[PDB]
Formats: C-alpha cells, structure tokens, sequence
C-alpha cells in the first residue's frame, strides 16, 4: 500500500482508499469533492472540471450524508470566502489557493456551486438505485 | 419579458422605506440594488469591524430558532406569539401568517398546542 | 365529583380532541408536578408525555372515539417496534453512565 | 394601449386600482370586471379589499389566464367550442389505445421492450 | 321516468310571470340576467342583535312575531351568494330560489304560508341584505343613482 | 422541495425564457416571503434530531 | 433558582369573522 494526500491522488481509473479508525475520512472526502469541483491536480487531475449535479458521492447511512453535504457546504463556503480574500488560517485550504492560478473564475464556480448545492447528487445506496430505476425506467422496466 | 413588448406603457409607483430595522434594512439593500456585503479583500477591512451596519440587540424583527422535534417547534411558536402580543397593544392575530413546509406533518401538531390553551391563552387559528 | 369531572373530560374529548383532555386532566390533577418531585418518575413522565403524542398523531386519522382505544390496546399488544414508536433519552443535562 | 404597474408592495397597486375603478366607471352595469388571478387567496383579500374601499365587492370575476384566453379564442374566433379537444385525460384515453396500434412500428421499439415484457394495462396508463 | 314530467313542469315555470306588471322569464336577455352573484359587505362596528332587530321591526310589517335571535358582535365582512339579478324597462330586480318545500302537496301555498315560510325560516335578513347589497352595487357601478 | 424531471421531456433538455421550475418557483416564494414581511420574520427549523441528537443543517436559502 | 411565567393582560383577539347568512341563524 502507499500513502494517500488528497491533493496528490490521481482522479483516473479505480482507486481503494483505507481510511483506518479515528482518520478524517469526511475531510478527504470533502477535500477531493473540493478537487473535483475546481479540477486541481496538475497532471494526475481531471481532463475537465465538473459541476455539483456530476460528482455523485454514495455513502449508506442518512444522517451520515446529510453531515457530509452540510460540510462539504461549509468547505465550499470557507474555500469560496479564502479565494475572495486571498488568504486563509488552514493550511490544506492554503496548498489549495497555491495550486491555483486564477482567482476570479474559480470564485465565480465557487458562487455556482453553492448556489448549485441544494441540487448535490449526494444520495444513498437505495435512493440512487430508486432514481435510476425511475430516471430510465424504459430500459429497465420499472413502474 | 415585459421589458420586450413594444406597445407596453410603464408606470412605477415604488414607495422608499426608511432603513431602521434590520428587515427594514434587508428590504432596502433589495429595493435600492446595492451589495452591503463585506467580503475583506485587504487586512484593513478584515481587521476593523465597524464599516458594517449596526444592529441593536433589542430590534426583533427577523429570529432564527433551532428546535428538536415538530411538537417543541409549534410550542415554542405559540408562546412567541403570545408575547409578540404582548409586546404591541394594537396587533390582530390576522395580521399574523404561519407558514410551514408541509401542512401535513405539522398540521396535527399545531392543532395539538392550539386546543390546548385555555381561555386566557387561547388564540384563534 | 369524580364523575363531575371524568363527564367533563369526557366532553372535552369528543370536543377538542384528545391532547386538550389529557392536558386538562393533567393540569387539574396535577399529576406531572407529582411525578417530577418523585425520583425516578421523569422516564415515566417522558413516556406519558410520548404516549400521549402517539394517541394524538393517531387520533386524528380516525373518526370514532372508540377506535382509538382500540387501536392503543391493539398496539400495547403488539410490541413491534417501529422508528417512531421507540423509547426516547430521559435526560441529557444530568450524566449518566453510558452502556 | 397596455399599462404595466411597476410597485415595491402590493398596497400601492390596489390603490391604484381603486383610483382607477373610480376614475373610469363601467358603461354596462350587468358587464363583469375581469381580474386576473393564479390563487383563491389572491382573489379572496382582493375581494375583500374591494368591499372595504368601495362598501361593495360583485360581480368581479376571477378566472384563470388559460381560460381567460380559451374565452377570447371563443369569442374573437367563431367555429369553436367551449372545451378544447386536446386534454390531459381525452389525451391520455386517446394514447391508451393509440399505443398498442403503433407498437408494431420501428420507431417504438423502445415502448415495446417497455411494454410487451407484462402488461395488465397498468403501464399502459 | 321523471324527465317528460319535470321539463313541462319547467316550462309551467318559464310560462309564469313573475312581476308585479306581468313580466315573464322569457322577455330577459343574456345582458340583463346576472346569475349567482357574489358580493362581500363590510361592517366596521360590533353588530348588536338588539339594536338590528328593533330597526327591522321598526319598517318591516313581517316582524310582528319572530322573537329576535341572538348573536355574538360581528365585526368584518359578510360573505352571500344571491341568486338572479335582473334588470327590466329601467328597473333592477331581484330573485332568488327556495325549494325544499316538502310540508305541501296542495294548493295551500298561498301569500300566508308563505309569508308565515318566510318567519319561521328568518329570510327577511337576508332579503334585507341583499338590498343593501344591491342598493350599495347600484349606487358604486352607476352615477347618479335614486334607490 | 425538489421533484425530479421525467428524463425524456425535452423541455428539460433546452429551457428557454417562459419555462418554469419548481427549485426557481420554491426560491421565488422565499423572496416573495422575505419581502412580503413588513414587521416581524421568525423563522424556526429543526436543528437536533429527536431520535439521536445528531445536528440537522437547515436550508441553503436560510 | 425561582422562576416564573410572564401573564397576558388582555384577550389576545376580537370576534372577527368572515360569515354568511347561514353563519347568523
């Protein structure tokens, strides 16, 4: 196994996580979803940047996606005030204003996407399945 | 769309509202277009706090609750209620709207905490 | 006056309903400061009051006053458990050892 | 000549209708006033604010834009009837039985393996 | 079975005039009828049944019985819903519809029973009401206006 | 409150001007609200679940 | 620590009313 940075993972292909007990594992998710959103990465980053109705997260529990979209909401809001000021007191937030070049359009996708956020395709397991089934119910064959 | 139409005679008759209260406030930021919003670019306007608009501790008018369950929400609604009442002698509970997400899931609460007030408490719904 | 009383809760309740009838008689009684000052009796208290949010929510959808009852003695027989229809924490200010 | 009433508040605009009502009387008496709404409750405080300002409030219709639009298609156009032919259950009831006609086709295919795998004539629907 | 008894049955209605000079239902156009008009009627003060009832009885002859019902003060607006508004040579006419009628298979319907119908079922209020709503839409829709 | 488009409506595909929404129709009635208030705004949501006590976030308008 | 509970010094509201004819019989 290797070590993971979450501004360092390469965003291709299939990878395994093992996010061990104790661990931020919901600040590595809210911190790819960061990366997701603004395309940051360099080489090993995403041909393309995506918006909020793209980047689907699944995780089982109810409560456990509503707390990840309330911080996700909140990174993207902090991240939003830090790119508008130029400066912030976080250091991952800080790597994360370096490795960008421009300001005023990751501001203006970072406007976008929290105004986009009530339409977050954070889902559960069962609710993503029940809206697919729904969503193309003629090649599935669902009521 | 009704800027688009040709034949379409305008007439604006918009009455100002003086800025007091923070709603008063809310509703002149919105009527006079303008962005009250301080976001800080330089550490001068990040460090000093008095460029904003003051906001007295007794102004009332927009509150925001956090509650734990629909029965507790309803109920705490009902006793402000009462002390807005309370609070201005000439206030008509038809002057008063309430409205919810969802009629449905809050409506057997509300009825709930209304019924029972007794006759000094008792309002109208 | 017992019956006085228990016609007039009888009254209230084909009235207003049945969270008006169970706070008069717990307002008239005065049974919710007695369970207080009893220790041990706020859990108790806490299930009254629960119980008393279960028979409202499902009065509502029924029409007769007997239907009610037996749907609480259809449910006090059936001890299924549902999201709702669970024990709820007694008290969060006082510390309690957490198994 | 279309007149486009800009306002800040909905207070100034029945005043303005008032001024206008009583500026301009009707010729006809019997004739109704049409007063375009999307609500019950619209209509219902426009009625009774009409009825505080004038003492009366009749004869006042309040009809939705679509059939408002339906009667001057019957009235400027002749040749029409009262009910459109195309609506949501004449449609549905007609596609009903066009459906499984046009099965047969290239085109619906994709109804097709919808449709034939089980039908009690509920998916129809 | 009812219908070839019922339609003649309303054509022995439409044949009946129902006017003080001989007016029948057929001699009304579609501009002068008004079906099922809605008004509202403000009061600003608390209605007292014993300061309204002594001034019905005051004018109207019909208020010599009726022992005057009772009420809470009524402060707002009045809903009511009348019937048929109709104008004829120059005059503005009401019209209204009661019909349950069922204590009467004869003749007997006269001006008496009917009247007596009329006390014991309260409807001179809401005849009352209604002129005041039709004297109040008379004098706010056409100027220069004589009751 | 957010309901799902059908999939295979095209005016989904391609809005234009007059289309209507029922996200933009719901942010339209809290503006309506916020405007329509003269004195008093109270506002209250459910923050704590009754259930577990786990933090409720309330709605991105609020 | 003693508490209480602050008391409403009138009715909170008037007989208002939108009725009919039926609602005065």
């Amino acid at each position: 196994a290797e070590t993971l940075d979450p501004l360092r993972l390469p965003l291709q292909g299939e990878r395994l996580i093992e996010a061990s007990a104790g661990t931020g594992k919901t600040f590595t998710i809210a911190a790819l979803y960061l990366r997701l959103l603004l395309g940051l990465g360099g080489s090993a980053a995403f041909p393309r940047p995506l918006t909020v109705e793209e980047l689907l997260v699944v995780t089982f529990t109810e409560a456990a996606t509503a707390e990840l979209r309330g911080r996700i909401r909140s990174n993207i809001h902090e991240l939003r005030i830090a790119c508008l000021r130029e400066t912030t007191d976080n250091p991952l937030y800080e790597r994360l204003l370096e490795e960008i070049d421009d300001k005023a359009q990751a501001a203006q996708w970072l406007l976008l996407a929290e105004r986009q956020m009530d339409e977050a395709a954070v889902f559960t397991i069962h609710g993503f399945c029940q809206r697919m089934l729904n969503l193309n119910a003629f090649e599935s064959g669902m009521l | 769309l009704l800027s688009d139409l040709e034949s379409s005679q305008e007439l604006d008759a918009f009455v100002d509202v003086t800025p007091d209260n923070l709603l008063h406030n809310i509703q002149s930021d919105i009527l006079e277009l303008e962005n009250r919003a301080v976001a800080g670019v330089n550490i001068e306007e990040f460090s000093r706090s008095d460029n904003k608009r003051p906001l007295d501790p007794l102004d009332s008018s927009i509150t925001f609750h956090v509650c734990h369950s629909p029965q507790r929400e309803v109920e705490v609604l009902h006793d402000r209620l009462l002390a807005m009442l309370e609070e201005d002698p000439t206030l008509t509970p038809r002057d008063i709207i309430v409205m919810v997400a969802d009629i449905d899931s809050y409506s057997p609460f509300i009825q709930a905490v209304f019924g029972s007030a007794p006759a000094d408490r008792y309002l109208p719904y | 006056v017992v019956v006085e009383e228990f016609d007039g809760y009888r009254q209230i309740w084909r009235k207003r309903g049945v969270m008006p009838m169970l706070r008069a008689l717990m307002s008239a009684r005065n049974i919710a400061e007695n369970l207080l000052a009893t220790a041990g009796g706020e859990r108790r208290l806490t299930d009254i009051l629960h119980i008393s949010e279960l028979l409202q929510e499902a009065g509502t959808q029924l029409e007769s006053e007997h239907a009610l009852v037996r749907w609480l003695s259809q449910h006090i027989l059936e001890p299924d458990s549902n999201a709702s229809s669970q024990q709820m924490r007694l008290e969060s200010d006082k510390h309690l050892v957490q198994i | 000549m279309l007149r486009v009433y800009h306002s800040n508040r909905l207070d100034v605009l029945e005043a303005l209708m008032e001024f206008i009502v009583e500026r301009e009387r009707l010729d006809d008496p019997f004739e109704p006033e049409m007063i375009l709404v999307q609500s019950t409750g619209m209509a219902q405080w426009l009625q009774m604010t009409l009825s505080q300002k004038f003492g009366i409030a009749a004869n006042i219709d309040f009809p939705l834009p679509a059939s408002f639009i339906w009667d001057m298609f019957v009235r400027v156009l002749p040749e029409i009837p009262k009910e459109s032919a195309f609506n949501k259950q004449s449609m549905s009831w007609k596609l009903m039985t066009l459906l499984p006609q046009l099965l047969e086709r290239e085109d619906f295919t994709l109804l097709r393996h919808y449709l034939t795998d089980d039908s009690d004539k509920r998916k129809l629907f | 079975q009812w219908e070839p008894v019922l339609t003649e049955w309303i054509t022995a209605v439409l044949q009946a005039p129902l006017n003080e000079t001989g007016v029948s239902l057929s001699q009304l156009s579609a501009r002068n009828k008004q079906v099922e008009m809605e008004f509202y009627l403000p009061i600003s003060e608390p209605l007292i049944a014993s300061q309204l009832d002594t001034l019905i009885r005051q004018f109207d002859p019909l208020s010599a019985g009726c022992p005057p019902l009772e009420f809470m003060q009524v402060r707002g607006m009045l809903k009511g819903f009348i019937d048929l508004v109709f104008r004829h040579e120059g005059r503005y006419y009401l019209l209204a519809y009661k019909s349950n009628w069922l204590g009467e298979d004869s003749s007997a319907y006269t001006q008496q029973a009917m009247a007596a119908a009329m006390q014991a079922h309260r409807y001179d209020l809401q005849y009352q009401l209604y002129t005041l709503a039709l004297h109040r839409y008379l004098r706010h829709r056409i100027a220069d206006y004589d009751y | 409150r957010q309901l799902a488009p059908l999939g295979f409506d095209l005016m989904s595909q391609k809005p234009k001007r007059g289309d209507r929404s029922r996200r933009d129709d719901d942010r339209y009635l809290f503006l309506e609200a916020l405007i329509s208030a003269q004195q008093k705004l109270y506002i209250s949501y459910i923050g704590r679940s009754i259930q577990d006590n786990s933090e409720r976030f309330p709605s991105v308008l609020v | 620590a003693e508490l209480n509970a602050k008391t409403l010094q009138r009715l909170p509201g008037d007989n208002w009313r939108v009725t009919s004819y039926s609602g005065l019989q």
